[PDB]
């Protein structure tokens, strides 16, 4: 019944307007109440009332421009007020009395302020909850403008003022919204959630008028609050009904400017408590404070006004509101908390002790929330996620993350892998923006961190992240922090401590390449080496005790260069002794050859640079390398072994007869190779056993060419060759 | 040849004079010169003279004022009231066309011309030119109206009717002796509901009253059909009513009109549920004709 | 245009790189990259990884991934290149490492594990030590300078060494051709 209604409404109003062209009003008023007629229904949807409220509201916006026109230039028909109160039915008499009304506003200023209070107690006639709200709307619109104000020319012949507005429009609101709650209550109870879907639909009907009510602007702050402020406060109360205050407490603070939330929080907070118990709070109260952002975040305006701190209100009356909260999942609880750490933030991003109780406060709102240690899978973590990140990432310096008081407090509630990640996350965050020098205020709490951290190639990389993040400039705290870190780090287990205690030993090298540099300062500088370097000894020995062969080596190797490179007293049997210690793990422990060329070369790599020992035991490991030369199982190894060995004879002809008798010991081809070598250990001594140059060389001509030729040969006879190319040197 | 003599009536004053007008039966209206009581009716009766030649035997003429009713569609009961008798011309011979002027002295006139359902009450000139075998006669209505005044006592009707425990309202007239013009104000405060009525209204019956003893005909007769809260209400609501009377244009009260029938007007509250049960109440209101003053 | 480095020691000796260095080491414009090990993580080479596909790395001592090769000989254009990480070379300081390019027939070799930068040529090959780009610190040289060196376009290599000087990259350039 939607269609024809609108059809035979195009029918009369037809013979509306050609009886308007006619000037034949009385006619159109004829034919337009038989259109008008149509408009009775309530057989139709609350959208389909819609389509056709605009219908008429453009027919008769013909018939409500023809009598404007015949007003102005002097063709008045007079005492139109009752003309078009003569018949029975009242959407063709009220919608005519709009239309005469508002003109009967403007034609007669005199009865401005009667008409206006007249005609909505008329539109009390009807108490129909579909047809007097599209009544009521259509009211608005034709009462927009013609309110009266003090924003209005000066003649002297008007009646009523801005509070004759927004009385009556109030009068207008009051009725139309529990006119929506007269929605909720009509029709059968098979259609309450077609209704209540058809009420959203709707809803924007009362919307339109508010909109009205803020375009006045000679209301003040205070005319607003003891009028206008109630005068839609007294709806809130009296609605009585869940989904009437969803769509209009948010509308309020939508539509009416910012300047009139400031002091009116208190009020209103008290309107959100007074709210019902069924309604979807947690959107209203995050939009509740986006302007008060927004009213904080603008330039070349008001702003905030210090004296209403909303840090001293919002936390007492939302908590307040929460309070006449009853039934509610309590994600929504701390939703207001994301509020509620934001916004101190960006109020006061200067006061230490104000964001500083917020979440003392939210530790203290957990400490009576007797809830699970929280993990991952509920919504609940996603938004505590969120909490925390805004220190770590939204702090001005990142180091006040980590001066902050109660943070760690907080920490212990997580599951096992959120509290490592975002401690991940924490400590990428503050290498990410790169700090310096750190003291004890800051050094435990982060080893309390990594506490929630422990107990990866991740943890590989953070922990040498870590001390190069607790690198600082004081010599011996930053010793007790590698003592801490390890003695944490040590709580670990074994398993990750593979990986972060050699950095701990690079901290502590260049902690003792710290420490070299103080000889003008202080006189305690050799006392602590040795000390750290125990120290790195048993860290060493810890990852001795933690089954590791190759890496502890050179640990000892680099900790005895670093034995080596300082020179603090008593470090060479040290240096030596670790030297002897890896090299007795070595004989010991390493059992692949190959790493075992690569632990005794380097060792000779080690040992010759030990240019550190004295003879005195260097020579007992220069026997005890060549006895660790003899204890290499392949030839040619063991061969460049004493050949390198020559170079711990830096002997001379002693060596090179040794090598050449272990290259004798021996694929020929691999074999005269090395007699080039041996040509060329002699060679390099030799540029410093003249003729053994001049009997090897040609010893190598024999022993040359005696071969097939293969992919391989080829390149060694040309470095046979240019080999005597470098002999010229001439 | 037709009619030899006809008889023409022209008022004295019959310029200045209206008095409105209304009605008769098959939707015609009567427009006549506007009487009321304690005037002077003067005139001049003319007769027609159309044939010459022809000598006109009569034996008397006259005019009698009448003020008289119709009832019951029957020649043997009709009334009339009031009559003044003016005679005309004297037995005697006619030749060319006549003039009869007519001036009598106080004309009491006492009630309005009202022609109800039944009830036709009229005022006429009846000039009778008596010749040997009959007589011509002449019917030029006068409308009268009756004029009472703003009284000193227009009381507040008020009752708390309804039905017992389905609906209590607490209607309300403000006035009780309206005029012809005046504007029906009333109240109406619900108390108590348990029936679900959908829309419904105020009727308006003009009660005209015919017959005298117990043969005594009632017709039933609605003017208007108005509206009320329209819903169905629960306490703490009332209903504003405003109505016009001048869309229905209604006559004067006058009880017992002249010893043989009456009019008055009558309010009766009927509210319609979805089952469509009539449930009513009657009071009336007076009516008198308010002059322009 | 081919990226040269090593010893990167991430976590090891250094973390933190130059972002002068990873500004300039922004991806897309070197086609290859020749590090000579002691990355010390895979995240050292996977940061590498962003920067170019074509990248090879030989094993250093300090390499805890024990997959890398020892060595490492290649051919791409006109030359023939070779790598090494260093610590086989004994004693560091030596022509004693054009001894090692006669074993393996190259013109271009790389060297490290002494962590400054150098790059030469002698009897017609070329060697290159590029030092840290990580400017990761040595045992015996305390103070450290962090470089990375980048282009071979026929029988004739461009080789530009990035250089941390001061407080901007001091960008050094020499030219060598294939003879």
């Amino acid at each position: 019944l939607l269609d024809e209604a609108i059809q035979a409404v195009k029918v009369q109003s037809f013979q509306m307007k050609r009886c308007l062209d006619k000037n034949k009003l009385m006619d159109a008023l004829k034919h337009a109440s038989n259109m008008l007629g149509e408009l009775r229904t309530s057989m139709l949807s609350p959208k389909s009332y819609y389509e056709l409220y605009m219908a008429i509201s453009d027919e008769l916006h013909y018939l409500e421009v023809y009598l404007t026109d015949e007003f102005a230039k002097g063709r008045k028909v007079a005492d139109l007020y009752e003309l078009v109160q003569y018949a029975g039915n009242i959407i063709p008499r009220l919608y005519l009395l709009i239309t005469v009304g508002v003109v009967y506003v403007k034609s007669f200023p005199q009865s401005r302020k009667d008409i206006l209070k007249d005609l909505v107690e008329m539109c009390r006639g009807v108490q129909h909850p579909l047809r007097g709200l599209f009544l009521r709307n259509y009211l608005l619109q034709c009462t927009r403008n013609i309110l009266p104000d003090e924003g209005e020319p000066t003649d002297e012949e008007t009646t009523g003022d801005i509070s004759d507005s927004m009385d009556f429009v109030l009068l207008n609101f009051a009725e139309m919204n529990k006119l929506w709650v007269r929605m909720q209550h009509q029709g059968h109870s098979r259609d309450r959630e077609k209704r209540e879907r058809e009420r959203q639909e709707l809803r924007i009907l009362v919307g339109t008028n508010l909109v009205r009510l803020s375009q006045l602007e000679g209301v003040n702050v205070e005319r607003y609050k003891q009028i206008v402020l109630t005068g839609i406060l007294e709806q809130v109360v009296n609605c009585r009904d869940a989904l009437a205050q969803e769509y209009l407490m948010e509308c309020i603070i939508q539509v009416f400017p910012d300047e009139f939330h400031l002091q009116t929080l208190n009020p209103f907070l008290r309107a959100c408590a007074e709210l019902h118990q069924n309604v979807n709070v947690k959107n209203i109260i995050i939009a509740l404070i986006d302007r008060l952002a927004l009213f904080a975040h603008r330039e070349d305006g008001p702003g905030i006004p210090a004296e209403i701190k909303l840090f001293d209100i919002f936390s007492q009356q939302v908590a307040t509101v929460i309070q006449s909260r009853q039934d509610m999942p309590s994600e929504d609880v701390v939703s207001l908390q994301v509020s509620l750490i934001n916004l101190a933030m960006k109020c006061y991003p200067d006061r230490v002790d104000y964001v500083d109780k917020v979440l003392e406060t939210t530790v203290e709102i957990f400490n009576k929330l007797n809830l699970e240690h929280i993990a991952t899978s509920s919504a609940v973590s996603k938004e505590l996620t969120r909490l925390l990140k805004i220190p770590v990432d939204t702090y001005n310096n990142i180091l006040t993350v980590l001066k902050l008081k109660h943070f760690h407090p907080l920490f212990e509630y997580f599951d096992y892998e959120s509290r490592k990640s975002m401690s991940c996350y924490v400590l990428s965050n503050v290498l990410d923006y790169n700090t310096e020098i750190v003291s004890q205020d800051q050094v435990d709490s982060i080893m309390n961190l990594v506490s929630t951290l422990i107990q990866f190639a991740d943890e590989q990389s953070l922990v040498g992240r870590f001390i190069h993040l607790l690198r600082s400039d004081d010599p011996d705290q930053q010793y007790l922090i590698l003592n801490t870190a390890r003695k944490h780090f040590g709580a670990g287990g074994n398993q990750r401590i593979r990986f972060t205690l050699p950095p701990l030993v690079f901290a502590a090298y260049q902690l003792a390449f710290r420490y070299k540099e103080n000889s003008q300062m202080d006189d305690k500088w050799e006392k602590k080496c040795q000390k750290i370097f125990s120290f790195a000894h048993q860290t060493i020995s810890a990852l001795i005790k933690a089954e590791l062969a190759e890496l502890p080596l050179r640990l000892f190797l680099q900790g005895a260069l670093a034995a080596g490179e300082i020179g603090f007293e008593n470090h060479e049997t040290v240096a030596y002794e670790f030297m002897s210690q890896a090299f007795s793990l070595y004989e010991d422990e390493i059992s692949d050859s190959k790493a075992q060329l690569a632990a005794i070369t380097l060792i000779i790599g080690t040992f010759e640079r030990m240019k550190c020992f004295s003879e005195e035991n260097h020579e007992p490991l220069r026997t005890q390398c060549a006895l660790a030369a003899s204890k290499l199982l392949k030839k040619p190894d063991q061969g460049r072994a004493v050949s390198t060995c020559a170079h711990l004879f830096w002997r001379v002809m002693e060596c090179l007869k040794k090598a050449l008798k272990i290259a004798n010991q021996c694929d020929p081809s691999l074999q005269v190779q090395l007699f080039i070598e041996i040509l060329n250990r002699y060679i390099y001594f030799y540029e410093k056993t003249i003729q053994v140059l001049n009997q090897l060389i040609q010893k190598i001509r024999e022993d040359l060419p005696n071969l097939e030729s293969s992919e391989e040969t080829e390149q060694i006879n040309k470095h046979f060759h240019n080999t005597l190319e470098h002999l010229r040197s001439r | 040849f037709g009619p030899i003599c006809e008889i023409d009536v022209a008022l004295n004053d019959g310029e200045t004079r209206k008095m409105a007008e209304m009605k008769t039966e098959d939707g015609k209206v009567e427009k006549h010169y506007l009487f009321y009581d304690g005037e002077s009716v003067s005139g001049k009766v003319n007769l027609a003279f159309k044939q010459p030649g022809k000598r006109l035997e009569h034996q008397g003429i006259r005019i009698e004022f009448v003020g008289q009713i119709e009832l019951f569609n029957d020649k043997s009961n009709t009334h009339e009231f009031v009559n003044l008798v003016k005679e005309l011309a004297l037995p005697g011979e006619l030749t060319q066309s006549r003039s009869y002027d007519f001036e009598f002295m106080q004309v009491e006139k006492p009630y309005e011309s009202y022609i109800g359902a039944n009830v036709r009450l009229r005022y006429f000139l009846k000039v009778t030119i008596v010749r040997r075998l009959t007589d011509l006669v002449k019917e030029y209505d006068l409308i009268v109206h009756q004029l009472a005044t703003y009284p000193d006592v227009n009381n507040s009707i008020k009752m708390e009717v309804g039905i017992e425990d389905c609906l209590h309202i607490e209607f309300e007239y403000n006035k009780s002796k309206y005029h012809l013009k005046d504007v029906i104000v009333g109240k109406i405060y619900f108390l108590l509901v348990r029936i679900k009525i959908q829309h419904m209204e105020l009727q308006l019956i003009k009660k005209e009253i015919t017959g005298i003893g117990p043969s005594t005909t009632t017709e039933t007769e609605t003017i208007a059909k108005y509206e009320i809260m329209d819903g169905a209400p629960v306490k703490g609501e009332s209903i504003p009513i405003r109505l016009f009377l001048a869309g229905y244009d209604p006559t004067p009260t006058m009880r017992d009109v002249n010893k043989k029938f009456s009019v008055r007007y009558f309010l009766n509250l009927v509210l319609v549920d979805e089952e469509d049960r009539r449930y009513f109440k009657q009071q009336e209101i007076i009516l008198w004709r308010k002059a322009p003053e | 245009l081919v990226l040269v480095l090593g010893d990167l020691h991430i976590p090891h000796r250094c973390n933190s790189l130059p972002a002068k260095f990873k500004k300039l080491l922004v991806p897309g414009k070197i086609q290859h990259i020749l590090c000579t090990g002691n990355l010390c993580t895979k995240e050292s080479y996977d940061y590498l990884k962003t920067l170019a596909g074509d990248v090879h790395i030989v094993r250093g001592d300090f390499d805890e991934n024990l997959n890398y090769p020892e060595q490492k000989v290649v051919t791409v254009g006109q030359f023939k290149i070779g790598l090494i990480h260093g610590h086989q070379v004994i004693p560091w300081g030596d022509a004693s490492l054009a001894l090692l390019q006669r074993q393996f027939d190259v013109d271009i070799l790389i060297s490290g594990h002494t962590h400054k930068f150098e790059a030469f040529e002698h009897e017609n090959k070329f060697y290159i030590n590029p030092g840290s780009a990580t400017g990761a610190y040595n045992a015996l040289e305390t103070n450290i300078i962090p470089s990375f060196v980048l282009d071979i376009q026929a029988s004739t290599v461009v080789t530009y060494v990035y250089q941390l000087i001061g407080d901007d990259v001091k960008v050094e350039r020499i030219e060598y051709k294939k003879s």
